This record gives structure tokens, C-alpha cells and sequence, in this order.
């Protein structure tokens, strides 16, 4: 991302739930349960004459709303966000616009979805 | 060797955006690359049809996707949106509706229907 | 042991300014303490900006409103996303070339 | 509006069938 | 390979012609769809001998019923 984005105030989910990736409020930097588990578990006196482990430029809080900048990215664009304008767009027709490469077509998706959204929240 | 030569497939690794080509210069030390990437701007919403139930019979796009205003069916391909009208050489079969419960009603154009008169 | 001494230095630049801020990693002492330790010579917000200089511990700062030094909680982006619907996007309709840089580093000096 | 077309026919698979289904 | 109706045969255009044994259809490798096969999915170039092993079928003629 060229623009600072972005990260939705709405739950409007019913059929889905964007919420493990789009953050809980529970844990004081941006990280929720699933960025709790994939921090969490990777798991001085050598100091003594000037010997410490440098820390990298983005340490852990820029990334856990610059990756929901790019969930304002890969979704509200599928890809074109990035080097130029961006506004919504949508998902469950980019739960069939990129199906419209795999060889199967786009209402694989879309009649069935109301258990295929449940098997995708079954791929949540 | 996969940016310059040739047309790659791999985003993040012949610049920023879907890579089409690829402009090298030579530097102090170094080597400079250009990228010309493909990345659209300006977009809307849609609205979809599950499919076109046609003759208590299915429809499916080949390589893009339906689309609607809300009234005049239109399909189009994934990255650039030209509405076309759906005809039977924009889909092919293979096999019941209403087990896939979950679709609309709708036409599909097939251009004989002048043709003989 | 005592000294247990780590000591730091902050400036936004030479041609700039000259007032510096002054970080102490190490001991649980304007003072602003942080897990990477203790800071002299900024102020706290509770505001959002980009980093410009790391300090630690999600850590940042720059020179901001007359101006002096403010470190902060390292934003991390705006708000909003997807009006997810279960039966909509769009295509992106108008598009633009454009041209990035990336930089490589071919070969240093044959010395012997 | 493109540069470069040039003027020719086309064949069609149909306009031998009329002649053929009549 | 091909629907042979008027002397000459109807083609794989990208789908391919397909049976459960005794009706017939014509399907891709991905997914599920029922149609009726008409002119507008078929097309020809020519006799149904060049190709190995050639099956028969007729094409429906939607343009004779609707002057009646």
C-alpha cells in the first residue's frame, strides 16, 4: 500500500464473520486471537561488554492494522489498491472472480453458498 | 531473466502489480529495473444472478462472470468490465439445476432465432 | 550489579534543528518510561503517526508541533473495509500504468 | 477508433447451412 | 467428438460431449449445469468422418415451430 488503509467498524458478517482477522479490542496492541497464537508461540548478563540483538525497523505494532491495510487491500480491490485508488468492492463475487480462473466457474459459489459460506466458515 | 526476458506470472518479484514488463539500466555497481504494471483505479459495486435457471436449466460463465445494473443481465470477464449480453457461446452444460438449490430465473440469448426467416 | 547501562541518542536531524532527546533503556526511573526503557526529551500522545525513527518496543517518533519531539505508539492504520455481501463486487473500470523502482546491488570492488 | 485495421471477410460456418436446410 | 446433424458436424467448442449412457450432453472438467442443446451451441466445419470414432446425434431446429 502507497495509502495508509484501513479496517471495517461494521460487523455486518451474517454468513461469515470477518472478525479473527479484522481485530478484537481484547489485547492492547492490534493483535487478537489469531495474531495471539502465531506471536505468542514463537517462543544482558551477556551484556556485560556491548553485546545485544538488534531490533529490525517495524517491530510488533504497525502490521497488525497495515495487514488489515492490505485486508483494505486484497478484498476492497482484489489487487489494484496498490499502486494507485482504491474504494469498496465486494467478496463473494471475488469468492467467484478469481474462481473464474481455477477452471470452475463463478455460481459454484453462489446457490449452494448458504451451506458453501458455513463450509468456508468450516475454512474459518 | 524471468522479469526482463520474458513474461512472468509472479507478483512481489517483477515489481508492484500484475508484472507486463520489464525496462533494465545499467548503474555504478548496480543494476536499475523498470516496472510496467497493470494496476486499475476506479471501481463500483455489482449485482449477480446465482445463474440462469434457463429452461428449468442451468447457466456458466467460461471465463468472467454475471453481472447486473439491477435490471439488463450483462457478462463480463474479471478485470476490466465490458458488459456483454449472455449468449449460449458464453456457456456450456453439465447437469441439473435444483440439486444446486439457490438460483434465479432468467433468459439466455441464442441468435438463430432470425436466421431461417 | 549496578550499571546495567545502555545509553541512547535521538535527533531528527543536523539540518533541522538541535534539540536531541536522550533514551535510557534500562532502568525503571519530561520522563516517559517504556519497555525499551527510559525516555527524556519528547512527549507522549495518544495520537497516530508513521514511524520515522525506531526506538523499541513498538516505539516511534518524529519532530511535530512551537515544534518540538513527540514518540508514540507506533500507528498502524486508518479504517474502513469490504461491505461484504453475499452476492456482490464489482470490476475496476478505469485503469492507470504506472512505473515503480526496485534497486539491486550488482558487485563491489575487486580489492586485493 | 484503432489504428491499423484492415478491410476483409469473413467466413461463417451458417451461410452454408441455408442453402443446405431449406 | 460431434452432434451430426444436417450432413455436417456440431463440435467441441470448449466443452465436450458427454452421456450418462443413453441421453447426451457436453461438459467441462469443474462443475454442473443443465441446457438444452440448440444451434447456438453447435457449429460446423464440414462431414463427421476425420476424426477417429465419430458418434451421431441431431440438432433441434428452434425456428421451425414458432411460424405455425
Amino acid at each position: 500500500v502507497k495509502q495508509i488503509y484501513k479496517t471495517p467498524p461494521i460487523k455486518d458478517f451474517g454468513g461469515f464473520n470477518f472478525s479473527q482477522i479484522l481485530p478484537d479490542p481484547s489485547k492492547p496492541s492490534k493483535r487478537s486471537f489469531i495474531e495471539d497464537l502465531l506471536f505468542n508461540k514463537v517462543t544482558c548478563a551477556q551484556k556485560f561488554n556491548g553485546l545485544t540483538v538488534l531490533p529490525p525497523l517495524l517491530t510488533d505494532e504497525m502490521i497488525a492494522q497495515y495487514t488489515s491495510a492490505l485486508l483494505a487491500g486484497t478484498i476492497t480491490s482484489g489487487w489494484t489498491f496498490g499502486a494507485g485508488a482504491a474504494l469498496q468492492i465486494p467478496f463473494a463475487m471475488q469468492m467467484a472472480y478469481r474462481f473464474n480462473g481455477i477452471g470452475v466457474t463463478q455460481n459454484v459459489l453462489y446457490e449452494n453458498q448458504k451451506l458453501i459460506a458455513n463450509q468456508f466458515n468450516s475454512a474459518i | 531473466s524471468e522479469c526482463v526476458l520474458g513474461q512472468s506470472k509472479r507478483v512481489d518479484f517483477c515489481g508492484k502489480g500484475y508484472h507486463l514488463m520489464s525496462f533494465p539500466q545499467s548503474a555504478p555497481h548496480g543494476v536499475v529495473f523498470l516496472h510496467v504494471t497493470y494496476v486499475p483505479a476506479q471501481e463500483k459495486n455489482f449485482t449477480t444472478a446465482p445463474a440462469i435457471c434457463h429452461d428449468g436449466k442451468a447457466h456458466f460463465p467460461r471465463e468472467g462472470v454475471f453481472v447486473s445494473n439491477g435490471t439488463h443481465w450483462f457478462v463480463t470477464q474479471r478485470n476490466f468490465y465490458e458488459p456483454q449480453i449472455i449468449t449460449t457461446d458464453n456457456t456450456f452444460v453439465s447437469g441439473n439445476c435444483d440439486v444446486v438449490i439457490g438460483i434465479v430465473n432468467n433468459t439466455v440469448y441464442d441468435p438463430l432465432q432470425p436466421e431461417l426467416d | 550489579p549496578c550499571s546495567f547501562g545502555g545509553v541512547s541518542v535521538i535527533t531528527p536531524g543536523t539540518n533541522t534543528s538541535n534539540q536531541v532527546a536522550v533514551l535510557y533503556q534500562d532502568v525503571n526511573c519530561n520522563v516517559f518510561q517504556t519497555r525499551a526503557g527510559c525516555l527524556i526529551g519528547a512527549e507522549h500522545v495518544n495520537n497516530s503517526y508513521e514511524c520515522d525513527i525506531p526506538i523499541g518496543a513498538g516505539i516511534c517518533a518524529s519532530y511535530q508541533t512551537s515544534q518540538s519531539i513527540i514518540a508514540y505508539t507506533m500507528s498502524l492504520g486508518a479504517e474502513n473495509s469490504v461491505a461484504y455481501s453475499n452476492n456482490s463486487i464489482a470490476i475496476p473500470t478505469n485503469f492507470t500504468i504506472s512505473v515503480t523502482t526496485e534497486i539491486l546491488p550488482v558487485s563491489m570492488t575487486k580489492t586485493s | 477508433v484503432v489504428i491499423g485495421i484492415v478491410n476483409n471477410t469473413v467466413y461463417d460456418p451458417l451461410q452454408p447451412e441455408l442453402d443446405s436446410f431449406k
